[PDB]
């Protein structure tokens, strides 16, 4: 979870596995995504009024920008973290 | 470097070097010559 | 290391099933954390416990931990007065005490 | 180009003298050192190829919006509500007639933007400023 | 239980009633016996809810007049929630009473949430769910495939079979919740969005979110269906303002004049192809715009018109269309000439904050665009679409953003600001201009709900201070009062922490984000906290740009490692799937016990709708004050807006914005009297603000605990937990904190 940056050799036997991570990201996130109940539904929260077009909140509401706009990876961690409580408790999930 | 912005242009080069740039004492301790180690930092 | 509920109680129920029918089948938890790791679900554990007829007493040291006070309720059928959590030593002494009546 | 004069071929990024002049006749990416090159010593035909329209130095001016056809069908509205100014006090109220006249007045805007009819509705615009 | 209220007979669904919960009821019967607008605060925990349906539905069946309910709350979620405990009321009626009686209550949200159709379900987008809901249901396809069964566009078959049964036959009598409905929906092969809009009206109680009464794209239908002397709770009303901007405000960037611009020609292209092919199909419409027929006319009730109506209804104009706009190409070319000149307008390089009087006099010397072709700009556009029978919509999105800022900002020019920035966000290098066209006045999106209601019941859990609302609203108010819960042992523990363990101040100032002491004693502080905490723990922090910085430097200096060997990390995500799946992991952690904390921001989709009760709360965190960023231009216009209208101040406001929001965060963590949980508050600044937290929660805030350190506030939550932790008395609590029936008598016997 730690926020990676590119002056880091890394390892060049390692490093090419990390487009199959995150493959294997997205494939965690297909079967983790699945709709829940009306009471925690936050996506329903929000589509509720779908043509709403008010103030754009300012920028401490949207997740941290570099100097040319892209994403600072800030929120690749929370994503990380969360998949990973996820994973954990999803885990305990099972036939056992 | 320096006349680029006076023309209006971004200068890619920063302005170069020539512009603006800068005992032994006595030892008392004589039965441990060698034992005593010195220390120059914490 | 990190406590396991799951494992204990698991270990528990493999103990109490040779157990004969007439003899009651209790567990007796003193437990210290606050947050157990399971290796699996807990719940299903506590439903097999439910169904084995196994009724689980546990003694809190630090506060209410609800997975606890569920278990309590499960294995004692709707009781809540089976979780219990001390508060001095004299408390804890009394609790013990308590725990030697049958059930 | 929108950011570069074709009559002198200077870009933006070397030359920042250069400015969006145009003219109300024919609209021309040109810029103000073309323009004085020009049209100073006299009037002269439009540098660009395939145009030789006549056009004169004092009318440059610098484009306000970004699209050629918005700019010539605002100046063309200039140039018709400079003369027709008719309001609803005019028609002291009447607010069907007041919706026809509008209805006229962008109708021949739309016909001298377009130029299907523009001798005819040329004509009825000079005969309706003389009065 | 069954009791009285002077002659009205109130059926309780639990056998035992709080007096809180009595004391409410008693207040909210002389409000609508007096006939005005009243203002609430129940301490969270209580059975507001339930009070509120209990009440309201016996008032409603009882008294002859029959009342309608428009229950309105902020959040998907808590309309979920009403119509659950109104089933459960409903169900114990029906056993009290032996029968079920003739009721009818529903809830209301959009195609999004109540869509089965299997095609259109995967949408991530309500818009174009919306989008596709139309292009299948406007009657258009319908007479197309009636006309040529052999073409290509089809139906939606729940939309279809709807029109076999009757309105009143759509459900069976009772309460219907979005669940319950969706299933029943299902198994019936019917649409639950259709069948809820077509019986609106024949709804006793119709609960729906604020937006559907405040936001008049989407209120201008549901306000004329609803009865109009009916009885309106707004449940959780302590952020309607956000609400009633949000209604009237708008934003526009250069990416959106881009596409408008595109969205021009190709709108241009169509006129001409049509023009090109059969000319009747507006010649039509230029016959019924001289005779005068508006879109309300022209539009048939089963369609809608393409761009939503974003001004209130009576501030719509009743004239006909002025003639500039009439033609299809004299309207193109006036829309594509206020788009340049809106293109004009975002290339100035400072801020711009101007009057929309300013804006309209500056177009018109520019561009000789009038107020009132700019008033029937959306109804135009729509009538425009129609009639061009388009099937791709997708260009003309930011045409519907360009009618909607026409038509906004030209009959709006008193209370809104027009605010054109440079800069969107300073962090990026490339300048960004955005045209913000905001609602400085939030009780003007208000104000035709309480000329059309005659009585309002105001109500929050955390509703602070109650005579700020008055005055930032416009409305007056016959009795506004704040409750005390009566407790037999005190169930939160309120506590303020100004400073570390190691007496350094901390503070969520955003400029020193930064500081390593205050990052580090945030989290010592979350560490042992996390560490105390038996099952769940939620921290909410001020903005989600102070939440990510710090909790990436948490990482980078290893708090996290030791708050994971104790509790299961997650983090409220931007996207809302992500966020509902981390709420439930959350949940499920604290259910079975492996432990877990949130961290959340205070002001986000987190902070409202969701409860922690009992495992899921024990602990409210509160990283600082959630403080908005001050500096931002709308938020200093309607802070000046507020200081000459309402003479209300800019501290004054910033602090009563940021504790309510506080207020919200901390009254989640409790659902009945035998749920307890701690609330602690990490900053300097709270020590100060003890009298604008809720009555309640004040109550509960001792005078030793405004200037706690971090040490002995975890000393004072390990021994509220474990005195907590212990069984309460029956007999301390048997007639002081909860009522039983004959309790009830006996103090109605009191009071008389
Ligand atoms: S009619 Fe109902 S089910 Fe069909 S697409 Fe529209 S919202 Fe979905
Ligand atoms: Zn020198
Ligand atoms: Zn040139
Ligand atoms: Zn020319």
């Amino acid at each position: 979870g730690e926020k990676i940056m590119q002056n880091d050799r890394g390892d060049v036997i390692i490093d090419r596995y990390l487009t199959l991570d995150q493959e294997f990201d997205r494939k965690d996130d297909d079967m983790l995504l699945h709709p829940v109940k009306k009471i925690i539904d936050l996506d329903g929260n929000i589509q509720d009024d779908p043509v709403v077009r008010g103030n754009r909140p300012d920028f401490t509401m949207q997740p941290g920008v570099d100097i040319n706009g892209n994403s600072d990876g800030t929120v690749d961690i929370l994503k990380g973290m969360n998949r990973l409580s996820e994973k954990m408790i999803m885990a305990l999930k099972n036939e056992y | 470097p320096r006349k680029l912005q006076d023309l209006g242009l971004k200068p890619a080069s920063v302005d170069p070097a020539t512009i603006k740039r800068q005992r032994k004492g006595k030892i008392t301790n004589t039965h441990m010559t060698g034992i005593l180690k010195d220390y120059s930092h914490r | 290391g990190n406590p396991s509920l799951q494992n204990a109680l698991e270990m528990a129920r493999g103990l109490l099933l040779p157990v004969p029918a007439h003899c009651t089948r209790e567990v007796l938890i003193v437990f210290g954390s606050l947050s157990t790791t399971d290796p699996g679900d807990i719940h299903q554990t506590i439903d097999s416990l439910v169904s084995e007829k196994i009724r689980v007493k546990v003694l809190g040291l630090s506060a209410q931990v609800a997975i606890c006070k569920e278990l309590c309720k499960a294995t004692n059928y709707g009781d809540e007065s089976f979780y219990k959590i001390l508060l001095d030593e004299t408390h804890l002494k009394e609790l013990f005490n308590e725990a030697v009546t049958p059930l | 180009n929108k950011d570069m004069c074709p009559i002198c071929k200077t870009d933006r990024y070397l030359s920042p003298d250069v400015k969006f002049l145009v003219n109300p006749e024919c609209y021309h990416r040109i810029c103000e050192s073309c323009v004085d090159r020009i049209f100073s010593l006299g009037p002269a035909q439009c540098p660009y190829k395939g145009c030789d329209k006549i056009l004169r130095k004092n009318k440059f001016k610098t484009q306000i919006f970004d699209d050629v056809e918005v700019e010539k069908e605002v100046d063309i509205r200039k140039r018709v509500f400079n003369v027709f100014n008719k309001t609803i006090d005019d028609f002291n109220g009447d607010l069907v007639e007041y919706n026809k006249y509008l209805e006229e007045v962008e109708d021949i805007i739309y016909k001298l933007d377009h130029g299907i009819d523009v001798a005819k509705t040329e004509e009825k615009l000079r005969t309706y400023e003389e009065l | 239980m069954k009791f009285y209220i002077d002659d009205l007979p109130v059926l309780f669904p639990y056998p035992k009633i709080y007096p809180e919960q009595y004391n409410y009821m008693c207040d909210i019967k002389k409000t609508l016996d007096v006939g005005g607008n009243s203002i609430l605060e129940m301490p969270s925990g209580t059975g507001k809810t339930v009070s509120l349906l209990s009440l309201t539905i016996a008032y409603q069946m009882h008294y002859p007049e029959h009342r309608k309910i428009i229950y309105c709350s902020r959040t998907m979620s808590e309309i979920e929630k009403a119509l659950v405990e109104l089933e459960n009321l409903m169900d114990y009626r029906t056993k009290e009473l032996g029968y079920q009686e003739d009721f009818r209550g529903l809830g209301l949200t959009s195609r999004k949430n109540l869509c089965l159709h299997p095609e259109v379900s995967k949408e991530r987008k309500g818009t174009v769910v919306d989008e596709k809901c139309r292009r299948m249901t406007n009657g258009q396809a319908k007479r197309k495939l009636e006309e040529d069964p052999e073409a290509n566009v089809e139906l939606c078959e729940y939309h279809e079979n709807l029109y076999n049964i009757e309105v009143e036959d759509y459900l069976p009598k009772g309460v219907f919740s979005f669940e319950k409905l969706l299933k029943y929906c299902e198994e019936k092969t019917l649409c639950p969005y259709f069948i809820v809009r077509r019986m609106i009206s024949l709804c006793n109680i119709i609960i729906y979110s604020y937006h559907y009464l405040l936001d008049p794209k989407i209120a201008e239908r549901v306000s004329n269906e609803v009865s109009k002397d009916s009885i309106v709770i707004f449940d959780e009303a302590h952020n309607i303002d956000n609400v009633c901007i949000e209604s009237l405000s708008l934003d526009l960037t250069t990416d959106a004049l881009r596409r408008a611009t595109r969205g021009a020609n190709a709108l241009d292209e169509r006129i001409s192809e049509v023009r090109k092919v059969d000319s009747q199909k507006l010649q039509d419409e230029y016959e019924k715009l001289v005779q005068g027929l508006h879109s309300a006319d022209i539009l048939t009730d089963q369609e809608e018109p393409f761009v939503e109506t974003p001004v209130l209804p009576q501030d719509l104009l009743t004239e006909a269309i002025p003639g500039n706009i009439r033609r299809a190409e004299h309207f193109v070319s006036f829309l594509k000439r206020l788009i340049e000149y809106l293109k004009t307008r975002m290339k100035v390089l400072h801020v711009i904050s101007e009057t929309p009087k300013s804006f309209l006099q500056h177009l018109k010397q520019l561009t000789f665009i009038e107020r009132k072709p700019l008033r029937f700009c959306s109804e135009r556009l729509s009538l425009l679409v129609r009639t061009l029978e388009v099937t791709e919509v997708e260009d003309f999105t930011a045409l519907k953003d360009i009618a909607t800022f026409a038509t906004l900002i030209s009959t709006y020019e008193e209370g809104f600001l027009l605010i054109i920035e440079p800069y969107e966000i300073e962090n990026a290098a490339v300048p960004n201009p955005i045209m913000r066209f905001t609602c400085l006045d939030a009780s003007i999106a208000i104000k035709p709900v309480f000329e059309r209601f005659s009585s309002v019941i105001i109500t929050s859990g955390t509703i602070s201070p109650l005579d700020m609302y008055p005055r930032m609203l416009n409305f007056k108010t016959v009795l506004q009062k704040s409750y005390a819960m009566t407790l037999a042992k005190k169930s939160f523990l309120p506590m303020i922490i100004t400073k570390g363990s190691d007496q350094v101040a901390i503070s969520s100032r955003f400029e020193i984000r930064n500081d390593p002491s205050i990052v580090r004693n945030y989290g010592s502080m979350l560490v042992e906290f996390a560490k105390i905490t038996p099952d769940g723990m939620v921290v909410f922090f001020p903005s989600y740009l102070y939440m990510e910085s710090i909790v990436s430097m948490w990482q980078t200096m290893g708090i996290l490692d030791e708050v994971w060997k104790h509790k299961l990390i997650l983090v409220e995500t931007p996207d809302a799937q992500e966020t509902s799946l981390a709420l439930e992991t959350y949940r499920k952690a604290c259910s079975n016990g492996r432990g877990a904390i949130l961290l959340s921001v205070a002001r986000g989709k987190v902070s409202e709708g969701i409860d922690f009760d009992h495992q899921y709360g024990r602990t409210v965190l509160m990283i600082g004050i959630p403080f908005q960023y001050t500096e931002s231009r709308i938020l200093k216009a309607r802070l000046e807006f507020m200081r000459e209208n309402y003479r209300i101040r800019e501290n004054d406001f910033l602090s009563f914005d940021a504790m309510r929001h506080a207020a919200q965060c901390l009254g989640r963590v409790l659902r009945g009297k035998d749920d307890y949980g701690v609330m602690v508050l990490a900053d300097r600044r709270f020590s100060r603000k003890r009298s604008q937290l809720p009555k309640w929660i004040a109550q509960g805030l001792s005078d030793a605990d405004l200037n706690l350190s971090t040490d002995m506030a975890i000393s004072n939550t390990k021994q509220f937990l474990r005195t907590m932790a212990q069984p309460t008395d029956p007999k301390d609590q048997e007639g002081v904190s909860v009522w039983s029936y004959e309790d009830l008598i006996k103090h109605q016997n009191s009071r008389k």
